Protein backbone atom coordinates (compact mmCIF):
# COMPACT_ATOMS: atom_id res chain seq x y z
CA UNK A 1 0.00 0.00 0.00
CA UNK A 2 1.53 3.86 -0.74
CA UNK A 3 0.56 6.18 2.36
CA UNK A 4 1.70 9.43 3.25
CA UNK A 5 3.88 9.26 5.92
CA UNK A 6 5.47 11.80 8.86
CA UNK A 7 6.79 13.97 9.00
CA UNK A 8 8.41 14.51 5.77
CA UNK A 9 4.24 14.46 4.83
CA UNK A 10 5.32 12.27 1.75
CA UNK A 11 3.30 8.99 -0.12
CA UNK A 12 6.08 6.42 0.76
CA UNK A 13 6.04 2.81 -1.12
CA UNK A 14 4.87 0.16 1.93
CA UNK A 15 5.06 -3.07 -0.02
CA UNK A 16 4.55 -5.50 3.10
CA UNK A 17 1.59 -2.53 4.64
CA UNK A 18 -1.73 -3.20 3.45
CA UNK A 19 -3.48 -0.30 5.55
CA UNK A 20 -3.08 3.53 6.03
CA UNK A 21 -3.41 5.34 9.71
CA UNK A 22 -3.77 9.14 10.42
CA UNK A 23 -3.21 9.22 14.32
CA UNK A 24 -4.04 12.72 16.62
CA UNK A 25 -3.90 13.55 19.67
CA UNK A 26 -3.59 17.30 21.64
CA UNK A 27 -0.01 18.39 23.33
CA UNK A 28 0.09 21.67 25.09
CA UNK A 29 0.05 23.72 21.67
CA UNK A 30 -3.30 21.92 20.40
CA UNK A 31 -5.38 25.29 20.56
CA UNK A 32 -2.92 27.13 18.50
CA UNK A 33 -1.42 25.26 15.97
CA UNK A 34 -4.31 21.99 15.96
CA UNK A 35 -3.49 18.39 17.05
CA UNK A 36 -0.39 17.10 16.17
CA UNK A 37 -0.65 14.42 13.10
CA UNK A 38 0.92 11.06 12.95
CA UNK A 39 0.64 9.09 9.37
CA UNK A 40 2.19 6.12 8.65
CA UNK A 41 1.38 2.63 6.92
CA UNK A 42 1.13 -1.01 8.96
CA UNK A 43 0.55 -4.68 8.28
CA UNK A 44 -2.87 -3.84 10.09
CA UNK A 45 -4.58 -0.91 12.08
CA UNK A 46 -2.24 0.30 15.21
CA UNK A 47 -3.87 0.35 18.67
CA UNK A 48 -3.70 4.05 20.38
CA UNK A 49 -4.22 4.60 23.94
CA UNK A 50 -6.69 7.35 25.52
CA UNK A 51 -6.94 10.56 24.51
CA UNK A 52 -5.26 9.62 21.26
CA UNK A 53 -7.53 9.01 17.70
CA UNK A 54 -6.98 6.65 14.69
CA UNK A 55 -8.60 6.35 11.49
CA UNK A 56 -7.55 3.69 9.63
CA UNK A 57 -7.91 3.06 5.87
CA UNK A 58 -7.00 0.45 2.98
CA UNK A 59 -6.72 2.58 0.08
CA UNK A 60 -3.41 4.08 -1.93
CA UNK A 61 -2.44 7.58 0.00
CA UNK A 62 -5.93 7.25 1.74
CA UNK A 63 -4.44 9.71 4.52
CA UNK A 64 -3.92 12.36 3.29
CA UNK A 65 -2.66 15.20 5.74
CA UNK A 66 -5.72 17.14 7.72
CA UNK A 67 -4.85 20.45 7.74
CA UNK A 68 -6.83 22.13 10.63
CA UNK A 69 -9.63 24.64 8.10
CA UNK A 70 -8.81 28.23 9.02
CA UNK A 71 -12.02 29.99 9.52
CA UNK B 1 22.65 25.31 18.33
CA UNK B 2 21.40 26.18 14.81
CA UNK B 3 22.51 29.71 13.36
CA UNK B 4 21.33 31.38 10.60
CA UNK B 5 24.00 33.56 8.35
CA UNK B 6 22.89 36.61 5.61
CA UNK B 7 24.22 37.86 2.73
CA UNK B 8 25.96 40.96 2.45
CA UNK B 9 24.90 45.34 2.42
CA UNK B 10 23.18 45.91 -0.90
CA UNK B 11 22.82 49.17 -2.25
CA UNK B 12 19.82 49.33 -4.71
CA UNK B 13 18.64 52.49 -6.56
CA UNK B 14 14.67 53.23 -6.58
CA UNK B 15 12.48 50.70 -8.43
CA UNK B 16 14.92 47.96 -8.80
CA UNK B 17 15.03 44.83 -6.54
CA UNK B 18 17.13 42.75 -3.60
CA UNK B 19 17.11 39.34 -2.58
CA UNK B 20 19.08 38.73 1.06
CA UNK B 21 19.41 35.22 1.55
CA UNK B 22 19.56 33.39 5.31
CA UNK B 23 21.67 30.43 5.80
CA UNK B 24 20.72 28.03 8.50
CA UNK B 25 24.48 26.91 9.11
CA UNK B 26 25.04 24.60 12.09
CA UNK B 27 22.18 22.77 11.25
CA UNK B 28 19.16 22.86 9.00
CA UNK B 29 15.53 24.11 9.06
CA UNK B 30 12.35 21.91 7.42
CA UNK B 31 10.47 21.63 10.26
CA UNK B 32 10.97 25.16 11.51
CA UNK B 33 9.52 28.12 9.93
CA UNK B 34 11.38 31.56 9.35
CA UNK B 35 10.43 35.27 9.23
CA UNK B 36 12.34 38.11 8.01
CA UNK B 37 11.53 40.92 10.38
CA UNK B 38 13.18 44.56 9.03
CA UNK B 39 14.36 47.47 11.07
CA UNK B 40 14.28 50.93 9.66
CA UNK B 41 17.11 53.34 10.64
CA UNK B 42 16.47 54.83 13.99
CA UNK B 43 13.10 52.66 13.88
CA UNK B 44 11.01 49.40 15.33
CA UNK B 45 10.51 46.14 14.45
CA UNK B 46 8.43 45.06 11.53
CA UNK B 47 7.40 41.85 10.41
CA UNK B 48 7.72 41.33 6.49
CA UNK B 49 6.32 37.89 6.43
CA UNK B 50 7.54 34.31 6.71
CA UNK B 51 7.74 30.52 5.46
CA UNK B 52 6.56 27.69 6.82
CA UNK B 53 8.59 24.71 4.26
CA UNK B 54 6.85 21.73 5.11
CA UNK B 55 4.02 22.92 4.34
CA UNK B 56 5.13 25.16 1.59
CA UNK B 57 2.94 28.25 2.32
CA UNK B 58 4.28 31.74 2.71
CA UNK B 59 2.09 34.76 4.47
CA UNK B 60 3.12 38.20 4.28
CA UNK B 61 2.64 41.33 5.52
CA UNK B 62 -0.23 43.59 3.91
CA UNK B 63 2.28 46.63 3.48
CA UNK B 64 4.46 44.24 1.30
CA UNK B 65 2.17 42.28 -0.17
CA UNK B 66 2.71 42.31 -4.11
CA UNK B 67 5.69 43.12 -4.00
CA UNK B 68 7.96 40.67 -1.50
CA UNK B 69 8.57 37.36 -1.88
CA UNK B 70 9.87 34.46 0.58
CA UNK B 71 11.33 31.14 -0.39
CA UNK B 72 13.08 28.70 0.99
CA UNK B 73 15.45 25.70 -0.22
CA UNK B 74 15.16 23.21 1.88
CA UNK B 75 17.88 20.75 0.13
CA UNK B 76 20.50 24.05 1.25
CA UNK B 77 18.55 25.22 4.22
CA UNK B 78 18.63 28.85 2.75
CA UNK B 79 16.06 31.17 2.81
CA UNK B 80 15.42 34.19 0.77
CA UNK B 81 13.39 37.57 1.14
CA UNK B 82 12.78 39.21 -2.55
CA UNK B 83 11.77 42.98 -2.02
CA UNK B 84 10.78 44.69 -5.17
CA UNK B 85 10.13 47.87 -6.50
CA UNK B 86 12.36 49.47 -3.70
CA UNK B 87 12.03 52.70 -2.46
CA UNK B 88 13.82 55.10 -0.02
CA UNK B 89 11.83 53.67 3.20
CA UNK B 90 13.02 49.99 2.43
CA UNK B 91 15.94 51.31 4.06
CA UNK B 92 16.54 49.22 6.51
CA UNK B 93 18.75 46.65 8.48
CA UNK B 94 16.52 42.85 7.51
CA UNK B 95 16.96 40.03 9.72
CA UNK B 96 15.54 36.26 9.40
CA UNK B 97 14.39 34.52 12.43
CA UNK B 98 13.72 31.33 13.54
CA UNK B 99 10.10 30.26 15.04
CA UNK B 100 10.81 28.75 17.79
CA UNK B 101 8.31 26.30 17.97
CA UNK B 102 8.70 23.17 15.26
CA UNK B 103 5.88 21.96 12.61
CA UNK B 104 7.14 18.37 13.22
CA UNK B 105 8.76 16.59 16.02
CA UNK B 106 9.36 12.29 16.96
CA UNK B 107 7.21 11.02 14.12
CA UNK B 108 4.38 14.03 14.02
CA UNK B 109 3.16 17.64 12.95
CA UNK B 110 1.10 20.00 14.20
CA UNK B 111 -1.80 20.65 11.75
CA UNK B 112 -2.29 24.08 11.51
CA UNK B 113 0.19 27.26 11.07
CA UNK B 114 0.58 29.93 14.19
CA UNK B 115 3.64 32.01 14.17
CA UNK B 116 5.44 31.71 17.99
CA UNK B 117 8.37 33.37 19.31
CA UNK B 118 11.63 34.00 17.05
CA UNK B 119 14.18 32.91 18.80
CA UNK B 120 17.08 32.76 16.74
CA UNK B 121 18.09 35.30 14.79
CA UNK B 122 20.53 36.38 11.29
CA UNK B 123 22.93 38.95 12.06
CA UNK B 124 21.08 41.11 9.56
CA UNK B 125 21.55 42.23 6.22
CA UNK B 126 21.83 46.32 5.69
CA UNK B 127 19.71 47.13 2.84
CA UNK B 128 20.06 50.54 1.06
CA UNK B 129 17.91 52.50 -1.71
CA UNK B 130 19.28 55.61 -2.93
CA UNK B 131 20.10 57.53 -6.22
CA UNK C 1 -7.32 45.93 9.54
CA UNK C 2 -4.62 44.40 12.01
CA UNK C 3 -4.41 44.00 15.60
CA UNK C 4 -2.99 46.92 17.33
CA UNK C 5 -0.40 46.81 20.37
CA UNK C 6 0.49 50.26 22.19
CA UNK C 7 3.66 50.33 23.82
CA UNK C 8 4.87 53.73 25.45
CA UNK C 9 7.96 54.79 23.69
CA UNK C 10 9.59 55.54 26.62
CA UNK C 11 10.53 53.94 30.18
CA UNK C 12 12.24 55.70 32.84
CA UNK C 13 13.31 53.84 36.25
CA UNK C 14 15.85 54.37 39.16
CA UNK C 15 18.68 52.01 39.76
CA UNK C 16 17.35 49.00 41.67
CA UNK C 17 13.80 49.81 41.25
CA UNK C 18 10.86 48.49 39.37
CA UNK C 19 10.55 48.57 35.45
CA UNK C 20 7.01 48.44 34.04
CA UNK C 21 6.52 48.55 30.48
CA UNK C 22 2.44 47.92 29.13
CA UNK C 23 1.63 46.86 25.80
CA UNK C 24 -1.98 47.42 25.47
CA UNK C 25 -4.38 45.92 23.38
CA UNK C 26 -7.86 45.10 22.79
CA UNK C 27 -9.09 42.02 25.02
CA UNK C 28 -4.80 41.49 24.66
CA UNK C 29 -5.31 38.74 27.02
CA UNK C 30 -6.80 36.89 24.81
CA UNK C 31 -3.13 36.73 22.49
CA UNK C 32 0.02 35.12 23.51
CA UNK C 33 2.33 37.83 24.11
CA UNK C 34 6.14 38.02 23.81
CA UNK C 35 8.72 40.36 24.66
CA UNK C 36 12.25 40.85 22.77
CA UNK C 37 15.54 42.79 24.18
CA UNK C 38 16.94 44.53 21.56
CA UNK C 39 20.47 46.49 22.55
CA UNK C 40 21.67 49.06 20.01
CA UNK C 41 23.68 47.39 17.09
CA UNK C 42 22.43 44.41 18.12
CA UNK C 43 19.87 41.81 16.97
CA UNK C 44 16.76 40.92 19.34
CA UNK C 45 16.90 38.67 22.04
CA UNK C 46 13.39 36.85 23.38
CA UNK C 47 13.26 37.56 27.33
CA UNK C 48 9.86 36.08 27.53
CA UNK C 49 7.97 33.93 25.25
CA UNK C 50 3.82 32.91 25.66
CA UNK C 51 2.80 35.73 28.46
CA UNK C 52 5.19 35.13 31.16
CA UNK C 53 7.73 32.21 30.50
CA UNK C 54 11.41 33.11 30.38
CA UNK C 55 13.66 31.56 27.91
CA UNK C 56 16.95 29.38 29.04
CA UNK C 57 19.54 32.11 30.21
CA UNK C 58 17.12 34.95 30.89
CA UNK C 59 17.64 36.56 34.47
CA UNK C 60 14.92 35.92 37.13
CA UNK C 61 14.10 39.51 37.34
CA UNK C 62 12.22 39.72 33.96
CA UNK C 63 8.56 38.55 34.68
CA UNK C 64 5.58 39.37 32.02
CA UNK C 65 1.30 39.27 32.30
CA UNK C 66 -1.05 39.02 30.58
CA UNK C 67 -4.85 39.93 31.18
CA UNK C 68 -8.19 42.24 29.95
CA UNK C 69 -6.38 44.86 27.71
CA UNK C 70 -2.90 45.04 28.96
CA UNK C 71 0.29 43.02 29.03
CA UNK C 72 3.30 44.05 30.93
CA UNK C 73 6.97 43.44 31.17
CA UNK C 74 8.51 43.99 34.43
CA UNK C 75 11.69 44.19 35.25
CA UNK C 76 12.67 43.93 39.25
CA UNK C 77 15.39 45.36 40.62
CA UNK C 78 16.49 46.78 37.67
CA UNK C 79 20.40 47.16 36.30
CA UNK C 80 22.61 49.15 34.33
CA UNK C 81 22.65 46.61 31.41
CA UNK C 82 18.96 46.44 31.28
CA UNK C 83 18.86 49.63 29.42
CA UNK C 84 17.43 48.57 26.04
CA UNK C 85 14.85 48.70 24.00
CA UNK C 86 12.33 45.99 24.93
CA UNK C 87 9.34 44.91 22.25
CA UNK C 88 6.13 43.03 22.82
CA UNK C 89 4.63 41.08 19.60
CA UNK C 90 1.77 38.98 18.58
CA UNK C 91 0.67 36.60 16.31
CA UNK C 92 -2.94 37.98 15.34
CA UNK C 93 -4.42 34.86 13.60
CA UNK C 94 -7.25 36.77 12.38
CA UNK C 95 -5.36 38.78 10.01
CA UNK C 96 -2.39 36.28 9.78
CA UNK C 97 -0.12 38.92 10.83
CA UNK C 98 2.87 39.15 13.23
CA UNK C 99 2.38 42.16 14.78
CA UNK C 100 5.54 44.22 16.77
CA UNK C 101 4.61 46.89 19.47
CA UNK C 102 6.38 50.46 18.62
CA UNK C 103 8.91 49.44 21.25
CA UNK C 104 9.85 51.12 24.65
CA UNK C 105 12.96 52.23 25.29
CA UNK C 106 14.17 51.80 29.36
CA UNK C 107 16.64 54.26 30.49
CA UNK C 108 18.15 53.39 33.81
CA UNK C 109 18.67 56.79 35.65
CA UNK C 110 22.46 57.37 36.93
CA UNK C 111 20.85 58.87 40.07
CA UNK C 112 17.53 58.69 42.75
CA UNK C 113 15.20 60.83 42.44
CA UNK C 114 14.77 61.34 46.29
CA UNK C 115 16.83 59.41 48.84
CL1 LIG D 1 -0.94 6.02 21.47
K1 LIG E 1 22.30 37.38 15.44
Amino acid sequence: IRCFITPDITSKDCPNGHVCYTKTWCDAFCSIRGKRVDLGCAATCPTVKTGVDIQCCSTDNCNPFPTRKRP
Amino acid sequence: QVQLVQSGAEVKKPGSSVKVSCKASGGTFSSYAISWVRQAPGQGLEWMGGIIPIFGTANYAQKFQGRVTITADESTSTAYMELRSLRSDDTAVYYCARDNLGYCSGGSCYSDYYYYYMDVWGQGTLVTVSS
Amino acid sequence: SSYELTQPPSVSVAPGRTATITCEGDNIGQQIVHWYQQKPGQAPVAVISSDSDRPSGIPERFSGSNSGNTATLTISRVEAGDEADYYCQVWDSGSDHVVFGGGTKVTVLENLYFQ
